[PDB]
């Protein structure tokens, strides 16, 4: 047991939200899971805690001076389905160095055990942009062993996915972290399913699942909760449960095989029209 | 043991048999050091051209650099202004280092503060550090001005110094009118001299930019002078001497000669005389601006010409005969002040010293390093003496500067076997003095280890170091010396000639063997 | 004199501070009272230094490269980051060694990755790798490497750990990645803890499975002695003279080999508590190697330690210990006999790192001098507890003293001699107060042990009673 | 003339794409505009250059050694409608420090004149996350004078907008940069228009425009061009032209007045259900 995963993807593509709901389905399956938010905005855990956690690793550490003076109890809280949640702190937009925040945070958890438990899964909900080595912390030597890139059939989202893949390569070769697959969070693009599958193949991975765009996600989001909790009978809920099973049963872990910009354009023209 | 009457310190002490034996046992017992043979072998290897080549193929490793990061320069620049307190926004560690680095070279106190940014200050961006830091600084050390510089940390996290300072004032942390000039000084860009440049330019902007309307060139009848990164008290003083000697109205911008030479009379003066803020505010009204060390005052040059509209003369650092002549003549032209017979005679005397010593100088090959301007000038003077600057190394040098020096070398037969090296550290030079061995090397204290290395190969391979430059930590008060103008020239000349004679006396001190050439008169 | 006059002093100085800073500083200024064993006595340490108050603290980098890692002879230490840290730090500390600098020993040198803008923007992780290769090629005789993180490295998040592990496995060389980013922590203190952990994880464990080393019942190790001016050697000679076998010195004339050997020692002698206690505890809980603190500053303290140490062994050792004490007795005795009269009753104020401020007190009292005040830059309350039993009742205590503070304090206290760092020296010399560098021994010989004591004594007299001091005021003034 | 603007917003909310199309409309109005990409991925200019520019300031500088050796001609290229485009370079995901890249890039342009021309508008297309002071470069002393935050009626997107507003405040007070308004790039959320307007008011600004979600944007995107160029008669094109006029005529510039997390939740409940 114990599978550390890292979620990445185009900014605002829905990684946080999807991860939130996904984990809910895991918890519903009796799977003990912990989610480590790696976004300066502690928004990786709202749907589980039913509230925007303020006890972030960085802010908390600052209160007690040195991060060394911090203690897990103060930053780790369990929410829906007993899912444990932790949030790397972060400066407000346009100031500081959020990257370092994540670095220190991950190191903190590592040293205070945290992972050291009976957790079935650990999810690193990283920010969309990932502009530095710091945000790649979850993909280091002995952290996440499987990454899942969220994206849509949108040119930009696909580029981001491929671009992110490139960065992953540097870490895949130096360790054992592998790309499990792509999770298409539908954004109603024309030949969406075909597009993502095409890209997935080109990269050498798979399209783990196609999450339909359903406003239920938002309706539940508004009420601070995952679709599962908000409406277990909702069609979208089954979709998330499906994705959960897919991830649990996934045995396909590969080293991303990126494509050139020209190759991407070519792919878009062939699978993105009509 | 120790003999109370004649106590032996570390040096003679650890030479005592019981101590030697202890070290021998320590070495043989737990050090596992390489056999003396292997050591001797690898050493002889490090002196070959083969090694030197691999040494020069380096693209990442830098060994024994001949430079320092920007902030150091920013600080020195800051110290040149009246009751100004250097403030480095970033990690406190740097400031401690800066202070000590200068402490050791000047053997004087070095006042500088840091707003001590730490872990969370880096993550969250230390705007508070700026606020509290400034308030605390003013209240505690009561400076009239605070010159903000930076640390790589603050440069990476993009801390908007200006925004912070502005907000520091608006939120009542310090009086809105309190002079707080700033400058971004990324450690990882250029070098200490660039820091000096940036810091100066920022200060120049602060007391000028907005108030440029009432300014008129030449109205103050003064000639602005920018020294740049200068670590010889004599260098500031000589310029001021000559200028006053000609009766030239001048204004030395950034003059820390006072701060770096406070008299020890039972009283500690944290701040000392320096460039008054008024001199800075009035600076645009000057006839023109002369940059003593143009090669690292690039940004300032653009600001002076661009904003101050001053037609800065293309003058080289006033080092050696020719360049000092050019400097004086240019100043003479700009101020309309004729070069006094006072200086004319002084020039004549230097020439006389040159003529008296040309015999020993002519032919002596040298290796040297330091800041761009300093080196460039040192080279010119060396050429004027009939010496050969075979290995000219300037770690913080650039492509254009190299060309400049090359042209200077191509202008004289003595530069024939010279080679300019930019972006090269002292380890590179170490190889040069081994492969193509020069007579002496002119540089900062860091070269003492190169001489140690050279001697270890053999006495005839030893290349004596002549301490001229920065920093000089193993010699007391050399920071008082001069290198600029005829005065500086004379000192350098004397120093060189005597250095030559010294080594000769040593080489010929062997009684019966080499003492036959131990002449009383030379 | 008198805690009342002192408390008034503290309160007076605090007046210039804006409320916020005033509040904090008060907690770091306190009047000593023996018996008190805690922070209760208005003394809190190891906290964020107030911005703008010009403190004398350093950075984590200084803690690792500067004091702990740098001292290792046969090992190349890379100041990873922009030039500066390495340069300013190059051959600053007088951690003496025995080696052919450049071929097998590298302390004197400043190896740096000389970070340039493009290395930050793109991360010099590749540069590091290439650098290492260049090192192996140009310095074949190195027995290991260590990357000392400068601020940038911590921020940009360069996977230096991996670069070290990959290159290390390839080249079969020990490459130690240290995360001593200047901003991390509050002083050089955390740097120590970090460096210690680095040693623990990357160096110490190397010889755990190896049993080839021939150990003896008297195998000891000196930890926390950086051989400043020869300090370690002067201490080692005594220990060995009394039958002990110093297997390793931690960061003195230290080699990677002897560091790896350390887990085989029968006892760990800790001199500098603040910097090595971390690894000392680890070696105990793991290898079961007991550790004890000791002091070699001054004969009384030295003798006290020598006995306490020999007491941990059998009679042959203890008997020898006495022979040693006997041997050096006439010497240190002659020393005090000559110098004490010249320094009798002379008052001294101190401020140093995180050990000496209390450790040297003994030595001072041995020459009849009285330490009227002392303080540390980075010491934690651990040290302060120990400090209180050393300081005479009503002596001034200060943690992370601001420049302004030390000045004002000195103004009223009017000590006959002051001992602090380089950034202090000239400030007080200007004031006409005999100053002596207690970090670098003011370029003087060892102070540790008996041989060092003679030197320490001479130095104090030399300066304290120097004729230069009478000449501060010009005759034409009064 | 000469109005420097900075575009910010939730990651992947569509800032780049919207900016691309928006500028096209400006160019069509005979407005000379330049766009400075501040995203490590040089994706801020694709639709104008009809190709993913490779001549980024950072990569180019690296080729010539020091950024000082770089020259505008090599990094500045004009595309559709004569719109000049420049791209701050950047490291691949998970390595380096993209923030510094932007800092150096902006400084480079500043020194080489660039802005110094007859440009009517200059647009800083910043990345969604903005994790450091570096990415706030465009909001410094004498850069952008008006910021426009793109967002949707999505809880997360709104949070991001508000969070970003906070960062802006620090710079607004220290200079003159002001928030012009919010541009709602519709993502088909229930009471989207009401939500954004509600937030806009709460912040003290306005909802400059409501950009409808139209797959035409994607269809044009695929063919490397703005909707204007791809189909001038397309309904969406008129929408962009409208937004353009709105921006040109905008005189409302304010200092963002952020709300607490609780206040945001409250707003979501009142304007996000039914
Ligand atoms: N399948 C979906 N259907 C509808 N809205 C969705 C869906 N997935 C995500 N969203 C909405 O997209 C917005 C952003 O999601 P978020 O997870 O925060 O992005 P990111 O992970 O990239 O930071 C929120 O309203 C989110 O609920
Ligand atoms: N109004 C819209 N209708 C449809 N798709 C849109 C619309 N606006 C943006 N998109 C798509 O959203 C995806 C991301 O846009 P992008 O500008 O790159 O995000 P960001 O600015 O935040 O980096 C691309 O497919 C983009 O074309
Ligand atoms: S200021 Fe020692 S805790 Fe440390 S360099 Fe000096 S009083 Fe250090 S005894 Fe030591 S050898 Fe030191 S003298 Fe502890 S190692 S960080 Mo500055
Ligand atoms: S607190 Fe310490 S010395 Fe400072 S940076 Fe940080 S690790 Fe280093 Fe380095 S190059 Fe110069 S001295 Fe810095 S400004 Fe950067
Ligand atoms: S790009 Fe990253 S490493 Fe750089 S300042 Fe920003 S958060 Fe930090
Ligand atoms: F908050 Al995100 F991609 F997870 F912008
Ligand atoms: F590329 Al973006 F927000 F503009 F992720
Ligand atoms: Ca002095
Ligand atoms: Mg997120
Ligand atoms: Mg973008």
């Amino acid at each position: 047991a114990m599978r550390q995963c890292a979620i990445y993807g185009k900014g605002g593509i829905g990684k946080s939200t999807t991860t939130q709901n996904l984990v809910a389905a895991l918890a519903e399956m009796g799977k003990k899971v912990m989610i480590v938010g790696c976004d300066p905005k502690a928004d990786s855990t709202r749907l589980i805690l039913h509230s925007k956690a303020q006890n972030t690793i960085m802010e908390m550490a600052a209160e007690a001076g040195t991060v060394e003076d911090l203690e897990l109890e103060d930053v780790l809280k369990a929410g829906y389905g007993g899912v444990k949640c932790v949030e790397s702190g972060g400066p407000e937009p346009g100031v500081g160095c959020a990257g370092r925040g994540v670095i220190t945070a991950i190191n903190f958890l590592e040293e205070e055990g945290a992972y050291e438990d009976d957790l079935d899964f650990v999810f690193y909900d990283v920010l969309g942009d990932v502009v530095c080595g710091g945000f790649a912390m979850p993909i280091r030597e002995n952290k996440a062993q499987e990454i899942y890139i969220v994206c849509s059939g949108e040119m930009m989202a696909m580029y981001a996915a491929n671009n992110i893949s490139k960065g992953i390569v540097k870490y895949a070769n130096s360790g054992s972290v592998r790309l499990g697959g792509l999770i298409c969070n539908s954004r109603n693009t024309d030949r969406e399913d075909e597009l993502i599958i095409a890209l997935a193949n080109k990269l050498g991975t798979q399209m783990i699942h196609f999450v339909p765009r359903d406003n239920v996600v938002q309706r539940a989001e508004i009420r601070r909760m995952t679709v599962i909790e908000y409406d277990p009978k909702a069609k979208q809920a089954d979709e998330y449960r499906a994705l959960a099973r897919k991830v649990v049963d996934n045995k396909l872990l590969v080293i991303p095989n990126p494509i050139t910009m020209d190759e991407l354009e070519e792919l878009l023209m062939e699978f993105g029209i009509m | 043991s120790q003999q109370v009457d004649k106590i032996k310190a570390s040096y003679p002490l650890f030479l005592d048999q019981d101590y030697k034996d202890m070290l021998a046992k320590k070495r043989d017992g737990f050090e596992e050091k390489y056999p003396q043979d292997k050591i001797d072998e690898v050493f002889q290897w490090t002196t070959t051209k083969e090694y030197q080549e691999l040494n020069f193929q380096r693209e990442a490793l830098t060994v024994n650099p001949a430079k320092a990061c920007q902030p150091l320069g920013a600080v020195l620049c800051a110290l040149g202004f009246e009751k100004t307190m250097p403030y480095v926004h970033g990690s406190q560690g740097c400031v401690a280092y800066f202070r000590s680095y200068f402490n050791r070279h000047f053997r004087e106190p070095v006042s500088c503060v840091s707003d001590s940014m730490t872990e969370d200050a880096a993550v969250f961006g230390g705007q508070q550090n700026m606020k509290d830091g400034l308030q605390n600084c003013k209240a505690t050390y009561k400076p009239d001005m605070i010159a903000v510089s930076t640390t790589c940390m603050a440069e990476v996290i993009g801390d908007d110094l200006n925004a912070f300072i502005n907000n520091s004032k608006k939120e009542g942390f310090i009086p809105d009118e309190f002079p707080v000039p700033f400058a971004h000084t990324p450690s990882f860009v250029g070098s200490h001299v660039t820091g000096w440049d940036n810091m100066f330019e920022g200060i120049a902007r602060y007391f000028t930019l907005k108030s440029m309307d009432d300014k008129v060139v030449g109205s103050n009848k003064k000639i602005n002078i920018v020294p740049g990164f200068e670590t010889y008290l004599g260098n500031f003083r000589v310029i001021k001497r000559m200028l006053s000697e000609m009766g030239v109205g001048y204004s030395l911008l950034s003059d820390p000669e006072e701060v770096l030479d406070t008299p020890a009379d039972g009283q500690f003066r944290m701040y000392a005389g320096g460039t008054t803020q008024e001199e800075m505010k009035d600076a645009p009204n000057a006839l023109n601006t002369v940059l003593l060390q143009p090669w690292h005052l690039e940004k300032t040059k653009k600001f002076v010409e661009g904003t101050w509209k001053h037609e800065v003369p293309k003058l080289n650092i006033p080092m050696g005969l020719d360049w000092t002549d050019e400097f004086l003549m240019k100043v003479s032209e700009i101020s309309g002040q004729p070069i006094p017979a006072s200086l004319t005679k002084e020039r004549g005397r230097l020439v006389d010293m040159m003529t008296d010593s040309h015999t020993w100088l002519h032919g002596k090959r040298f290796a040297l390093w330091g800041d761009p301007d300093f080196v460039m000038g040192l080279v010119k003077f060396l050429l004027e003496l009939g010496c050969e600057p075979v290995h000219i190394l300037c770690h913080n040098g650039n492509k254009r500067w190299k060309k400049a020096v090359d042209a200077i070398l191509a202008a004289s037969p003595y530069g024939k076997n010279a080679t300019v090296y930019i972006g090269k550290d002292l380890w590179h030079l170490r190889s040069l003095v081994f492969t193509d061995k020069p007579d002496f090397m002119i540089g900062n204290s860091y070269g003492k280890f190169i001489q140690r290395d050279t001697l270890h190969k053999g006495k005839e391979f030893e290349v004596p170091l002549i301490r001229i430059g920065f920093p000089i930590f193993d010699r007391h008060h050399l920071h008082r010396s001069t290198t600029l103008g005829y005065e500086g020239a004379m000192q350098i000349l004397t120093t060189l000639v005597n250095s030559i004679l010294e080594r000769l006396d040593e080489e010929t001190r062997g009684m019966q063997a080499t003492d036959y050439n131990h002449d009383l008169v030379r | 004199m008198s805690r009342e006059e002192v408390e008034s002093l503290i309160q007076e100085v605090l007046e210039v501070y804006p409320e916020k800073a005033r509040k904090d500083r008060n907690k770091h200024l306190a009047v000593n009272d023996p018996a008190v064993t805690q922070s209760k006595k208005c003394i809190i340490s190891n906290k964020k230094s107030q911005p703008g108050l010009m403190t004398i603290r350093g950075c984590a980098y200084a803690g690792s490269k500067g004091v702990v890692w740098g001292p290792i002879k046969d090992m190349i230490h890379i100041s990873h980051g922009p030039v500066g840290c390495g340069q300013y730090s190059r051959a600053g500390r007088r951690n003496y060694y025995i080696g052919t600098t450049g071929v097998n020993a590298f302390v004197t040198m400043n190896f740096t990755s000389d970070f340039q803008e493009k290395d930050i923007v793109f991360g010099g992780d590749k540069k590091l790798a290439k650098l290492i290769d260049e090192v192996e090629t140009l310095f074949p005789l190195n027995k290991g490497i260590s990357v000392q993180s400068e601020c940038p490295i911590g921020l940009i998040g360069d996977d230096i750990e991996s670069v070290s592990k990959v290159k290390g496995a390839e080249l079969s060389k020990t490459i130690v990645p240290v995360r001593c980013e200047g901003f991390r922590g509050v002083s050089q203190s955390l740097g120590h803890h970090i460096a210690n952990d680095a040693v623990r994880d990357w160096v110490l464990g190397k010889r755990d499975e190896d049993t080839t080393f021939a150990s003896t019942p008297y195998d000891v190790a000196i930890i926390g002695d950086y051989n400043i001016g020869g300090d370690a050697w002067s201490s080692r000679i005594l220990l060995e003279e009394m039958g002990l076998r110093c297997v390793a010195q931690w960061s003195g004339d230290g080699s990677i080999s002897e560091i790896e050997l350390t887990p085989k020692v029968k006892l760990n002698l800790v001199h500098c508590y603040r910097s090595m206690n971390y690894i000392s505890r680890h070696m105990e809980e793991k290898y079961g190697i007991p550790w004890m603190e000791y002091n070699f500053f001054g004969p009384t303290k030295t003798i006290e330690s020598l006995r306490a140490i020999a007491a941990k062994f059998d009679e042959s050792i203890q008997k020898k210990c006495e022979e040693v004490i006997a041997k050096y007795k006439p010497e240190w005795e002659a020393v005090v006999a000559k110098y004490r009269p010249r320094l009798e009753g002379k008052r001294v104020m101190l401020y140093i790192g995180g050990l000496r401020p209390r450790h040297v007190i003994g030595a001072y009292e041995d020459l009849g001098m009285e330490v009227v005040g002392t303080g540390y830059e980075f010491a934690h309350n651990d040290d302060y507890d120990r400090t209180m039993k050393e300081m005479g009742d009503s002596t001034l205590l200060y943690d992370d003293v601001t420049g302004y503070e030390f000045e004002e304090f000195v103004k009223r206290i009017k000590p006959d001699l002051i001992g602090s760092g380089i950034k202090e020296k000239f400030i007080f010399q200007k004031m006409g107060i005999p100053f002596r560098e207690m970090h670098s021994w003011d370029y003087s010989g060892p102070y540790h042990g008996f041989d060092g004591f003679a030197i320490f004594a001479r130095d104090m007299d030399m300066t304290l009673n120097n004729p230069c001091w009478k000449k501060l005021q010009a005759p034409w003034e009064a």
